[PDB]
RNA sequence: AUUAAACCUUGUACCUUUUGCAUAAUGAACUAACUAGAAAACUUCUAACUAAAAGAAUUACAGCUAGAAACCCCGAAACCAAAC
């Protein structure tokens, strides 16, 4: 038994790598992971393409009908769809 | 020689050097000429004169003699009536 | 090579315990105290190396002088053998003459 | 040092060490025929000059009245 | 915390125990007794007359002086 | 009634003195009660951090004795005989089962015995370091001169709150002139605190000043410190140890 | 570790404890005191100082006795030292 | 100055910020790497790589240089030759100017030592100080000085200004006491007597021209005048001087200190002096 | 390199020792752990004080005090003392 904790700390990182390869994790949507602000992300989307958008309209586009159903089911235990814009 | 002695842990002087040379405080060493008392009857008058002199030592010989003596033999001595009083220093030396 | 499979238990160090808090006090006993005591007298350790330092050969010879007559037979036999080995190394061997 | 490098040192200087360097260069330059080579140590507050100029500097400092 | 009292040298004359086997020998000589009076004057208790040579010692001193 | 103090010793003509606020601890708000002068040669020396490095390392190293040890091939049990003969066996040549190459053998170059690290810095150099450390605390606003250490109450909590009130550091070092006469109230309050330490004036050292954030000096100690340090300047070399009688020295 | 006392003092310590202590005082004194025998096999120095001939300076001198072996038969007779 | 202003801005000084002076420490090199490993600087196989080259001075079998030179007595008797430290008139004038010696009172070795004017090493066979003529032309002081040895020109300079110089002898034991008197008093012993010069030095100290302390006082007046004639100055008369008593003060040839006699004990603790009352003791010390 | 694992092109195992040369000759089945440069006389660098330096004993015609900087491992045939 050698003195020191730094080698033990390093090896924990490699055990993490081995576990991931053998058992890949299920996908998750970026919203769950840290460093997320919805308002800021939307604005950068428009500026990225060198096009100007109205914030109220652009946000409505992303909302989907299936999303509304899930929220209400959770709520029991307003929004507005993008159907008009899609057509 | 002895670099570290058992009883005191110091360097030791080689006493055969102390019995043959003289050290001037500047760093020069003096000696005699080998054979200056041997078979004088077969030596010319000019040869005998050269033998009687006191002579200096070279740089490499001076370096070796310094290693073989300790610091006590390198100090300043103030002897009243010293006949080497004027030879302990150097003058007008650019070097 | 083989490495630990778990982290060792954590080490917790108190930096304000009595020994650490008051380290250094009275190191100026002489200059601020009229020189009645020398700072070396504040040292704790073996009798033969309080306020003194030397190489290994010097340490061996000094230890014998102070406590040589109060030593066990076998310990003294080993000390004497160490001295002679160190004597021959320091006076006969090495790169520089 | 080295047995052949001769220097002179002015030691206990307070204030602006750089001003003293300028004065020494002006004072000593006419004698040498060139600007003297000097080193300034800000931490220890000393000035070092190449060559022996102790007597002239001692007299020079007395005139200024230090 | 509060630091302990500063270390201090012990004051006053020192008279070692003669019987004790582990008392250093140099502390038991007449020279050591003389030193106590020199440092601490009369508080030592050393009979002042003892400092000078005794008549038997005096003869030895004089005899040596003539010889050399 | 302002408390005004002047340096007993002669300040050099070319140097103006330096000053600090005198304070008292009797109340939470008695921050300023006086004005004091401090000898420039003590509290306004050049900012030399290399010297501070030397004295701090000297303090830590001159006491060190290491007790690590190992056995050589001579001191390990057994090993006298030659294991097998030089020729015929077909193994490597060997002469003892306790050489460094073998398992269970001796160590070739290991630590040997108790070893000391003792050395002494020159007395003038150690004295200079104390002046530089005192200067650093003043210029960085970590020094607080006080008239006396008297306290209203012996409750430890009172002292802690006072430090918070006056923007002191988490660790405070308190200096008093002598150990024997230190006030009773202070002793009881500090004794139960890890980070607030009380020492006599003779115990002041460079290492503790670095460890503790803020320094507190009583006025009598200021005169005490000024006297000793300035003596190191303008003195002769010793003919014999200073503890022996001298014409003008205690 | 170390012994509490030096080796050469062990003999005195033994006489100071046990039934040895109960012995009468002056006989313990006889054992304790050791006086050097009169010279027999070497010449003692007459003086304490002598003039070294080579350098012509005054030097201290001492008397160092020869070691002599006494066979156990000597204890049955009267040899003159 | 401006430097202390910088400290105010910078972060606190602590045990985590220390740094040594640059270039104060070199790097120590170990033999691990390829540059300093492998043969490790010792060369190819031989006596020198293994570590057993011959000793210093060995020349491979021919008779060595330091042993083929004949013996000669340059250093014979060196440990028995006497040594005198030099004190020049430049140094002496410098010391009086800065106040480190008091010219009003008599000057002896104790006063010179106490002012750091001279450093005396009795264990290295120092027997005292000799006055040296260097700086004579600018000597302008009136003093009473005692030294072990003196030169012709040095005596002239002192007296031309109206001063007294004399030569006195101290033995090795007395000299040690004279230089460091206080440690002796701490011992607790009586003050010893002063021995007379060895035989070889008796002629020197009994000769008036040398200003000896055992010479006939009647012969001094003649000798002083001849210096004045030789060196072209007028012999001043000091008896008229106000400080004749100070200039004429001289100690007994068996005394070490001015106001103390052999056989006394100095009790420094309570400021007292003890004197013996025994006839045998008093006769011994007074002889 | 290639769309393509192999095919096509290029290429006289490693350490030591030898004449700076090896298809010469020593050594190595493989894995893990263990296994070999150590001292301060002189010199250079960094500071304190300076005709003086050093916390007693030492050196000094700019010196003196302190710090830092260094010199391997394994292997005989033998010789002697005392037992068995
Ligand atoms: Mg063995
Ligand atoms: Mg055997
Ligand atoms: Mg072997
Ligand atoms: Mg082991
Ligand atoms: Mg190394
Ligand atoms: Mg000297
Ligand atoms: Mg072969
Ligand atoms: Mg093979
Ligand atoms: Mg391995």
């Amino acid at each position: 038994v050698k003195k020191g904790f730094r080698a033990a700390f390093r090896f924990q990182k490699e055990l993490e790598r081995w576990r991931l390869l053998r058992c890949p994790p299920p996908p998750v949507r970026r919203s769950e992971k840290p460093n997320w602000d919805y308002h800021a992300e939307v604005q950068a989307f428009g500026s990225r393409l060198q096009e100007t958008f109205s914030l109220d309209l652009l946000k409505t586009a992303f909302i989907n009908s299936c999303y509304i159903k899930s929220e209400e089911a959770k709520r029991q235990s307003n929004l507005k769809d993008n159907q008009e814009l899609f057509e | 020689l002895t670099y570290c002695s058992t009883r005191k842990g110091k360097r030791k002087t080689v006493k055969s050097v102390v019995h043959r040379f003289l050290r001037l405080h500047s760093g020069l060493w003096l000696r005699r000429k080998a054979g200056y008392k041997k078979k004088l009857w077969k030596k010319s008058t000019a040869r005998k004169k050269r033998l009687r002199e006191f002579v200096f030592c070279s740089k490499t010989q001076s370096k070796l003699l310094d290693k073989m003596t300790t610091s006590f033999w390198k100090r300043r001595n103030w002897y009243a009536g010293d006949p080497y009083q004027m030879y302990h220093d150097r003058t007008n030396l650019r070097v | 090579a083989f490495v630990r499979l778990t982290l060792p238990p954590p080490k917790v160090v108190d930096r304000w315990n009595e020994k650490r808090a008051l380290f250094g006090v009275y190191d100026n006993i002489g200059i601020l105290g009229n020189f009645e005591k020398h700072p070396k007298e504040l040292i704790k350790g073996p009798v033969w190396l309080r306020g003194w330092r030397g190489n290994e050969l010097q340490r061996c010879v000094r230890k014998k002088k102070f406590v040589g007559n109060r030593m066990f037979i076998e310990d003294l036999h080993n000390l004497n053998k160490r001295i002679s080995y160190l004597y021959k190394h320091f006076n006969r061997h090495g790169k520089y003459r | 040092t080295h047995g052949n490098r001769q220097m002179t040192l002015i030691r206990k200087v307070e204030g602006d060490i750089w001003a003293l360097q300028k004065d020494v260069e002006e004072f000593l330059s006419p004698l040498l025929g060139k600007t003297p080579i000097t080193q300034v140590n800000e931490v220890t507050g000393t000035l070092r000059i190449k060559g022996y100029f102790d007597e002239q500097l001692k007299a020079w400092l007395l005139e200024k009245g230090f | 915390y509060r630091a302990p009292p500063p270390p201090r040298r012990r004051p006053g004359p020192h008279s070692p125990d003669p019987e004790n086997l582990l008392t250093p020998r140099w502390q038991l000589t007449p020279r050591y007794v003389a030193k106590q009076f020199g440092r601490h004057g009369a508080i030592s208790g050393v009979p002042p007359a003892s400092l000078w040579p005794t008549p038997e010692q005096l003869r030895e001193l004089e005899a040596e002086e003539q010889e050399w | 009634d302002p408390v005004l103090r002047k340096c007993e010793l002669r300040i050099p003509v070319h140097r103006r003195p330096v000053q600090a606020w005198v304070e008292s601890l009797r109340g939470f708000e008695q921050e300023r009660i006086g004005l004091a002068e401090l000898h420039p040669d003590v509290f306004a020396t050049a900012p030399r951090l290399d010297i501070v490095h030397q004295v701090a390392i000297w303090q830590r190293n001159f006491r060190r004795i290491s007790y690590a040890n190992t056995k050589t091939r001579a001191e390990v049990s057994g090993g006298g005989r030659k294991p097998w003969q030089q020729k015929g066996s077909g193994r490597a040549r060997h002469g003892s089962i306790r050489s460094p190459l073998w398992r269970g053998g001796g160590v070739a170059h290991g630590p040997r015995g108790p070893t000391s690290y003792y050395y002494m810095l020159p007395m003038k150099v150690r004295a200079l370091g104390l002046k530089v450390a005192l200067t650093v605390k003043l210029m960085q606003d970590d020094l607080h001169i006080v008239d006396s250490l008297e306290l209203p109450t012996a409750d430890p909590q009172y002292l802690t709150e006072l430090a918070q009130y006056r923007h002191w550091g988490s660790s405070v070092l308190l200096v008093d002139l002598t150990h024997e006469e230190m006030p009773k109230n202070v002793v009881a309050a500090t004794s139960g605190l890890n980070s607030f330490n009380l020492i006599p004036a003779v115990g002041l050292n460079v290492y503790s000043m670095l460890k503790h954030q803020t320094l507190v000096l009583t006025l009598p100690s200021v005169a005490f410190l000024e006297d000793k340090l300035l003596w190191q300047d303008s003195r002769y070399t010793p003919l014999y140890p200073f503890r022996l009688p001298y014409s003008d020295f205690p | 570790p170390l012994h509490r006392y030096p080796v050469h003092l062990w003999q005195k310590l033994r006489l100071r404890q046990g039934i040895c202590a109960r012995l009468p005082a002056h006989f313990l004194r006889s054992l304790e005191e050791e006086r050097t025998p009169t010279p027999v096999h070497y010449k003692p120095h007459g003086t304490k100082f002598k003039i070294n001939p080579k350098n012509g300076q005054r030097e201290r001198v001492e008397d160092v006795p020869i070691p002599v072996h006494y066979p156990p038969e000597s204890q049955q007779g009267l040899w003159g030292g | 100055g401006t430097s202390l202003d910088l400290l105010r801005s910078l972060p606190r000084v602590s045990l985590a910020n220390l740094k040594p002076s640059p270039n104060s420490r070199k790097r120590e090199r170990r033999p691990r790497d390829r540059r300093r490993g492998r043969k490790c600087g010792r060369g190819h196989k031989g006596e020198r790589q293994r570590g057993t080259r011959p000793r210093l001075g060995f020349e491979g079998g021919q008779t060595p240089f330091y042993i083929r030179i004949p013996k000669y007595g340059f250093n014979e008797g060196h440990s028995f030759r006497h040594q005198y430290q030099p004190l020049s008139l430049r140094r002496l004038q410098y010391l009086i100017d800065l106040g480190r010696v008091d010219p009003t009172q008599p000057i002896d070795l104790t006063q010179l030592v106490n002012g750091r004017g001279v450093t005396i090493q009795p264990l290295k066979r120092d027997y005292g100080v000799q006055l040296v003529e260097e700086g004579a032309d600018t000597f302008q002081a009136k003093i009473n000085i005692e030294v072990q040895l003196a030169s012709e020109l040095a005596i002239a300079a002192i007296e031309k200004n109206g001063g007294v110089v004399t030569t006195a002898f101290y033995d090795p034991r007395s000299l040690e006491i004279l230089c460091k008197p206080i440690p002796f008093f701490l011992r607790g012993q009586p003050i010893p007597k002063r021995m007379l010069p060895p035989e070889s030095l008796v002629p020197y100290y009994t000769d008036a021209k040398n200003r000896g302390y055992l010479a006939d006082p009647a012969k001094f007046p003649e000798a002083r005048l001849e210096l004045a004639m030789k060196f072209g100055y007028v012999l001043p008369d000091i008896t008229k001087d106000e400080l004749f008593r100070m200039l004429s003060a001289r100690k007994d040839p068996r005394q070490i200190f001015f106001g103390l006699a052999p056989g006394w004990v100095v009790n420094m603790a309570d400021k007292k002096i003890l004197k013996p009352t025994d006839e045998n003791l008093l006769k011994y010390y007074s002889s």
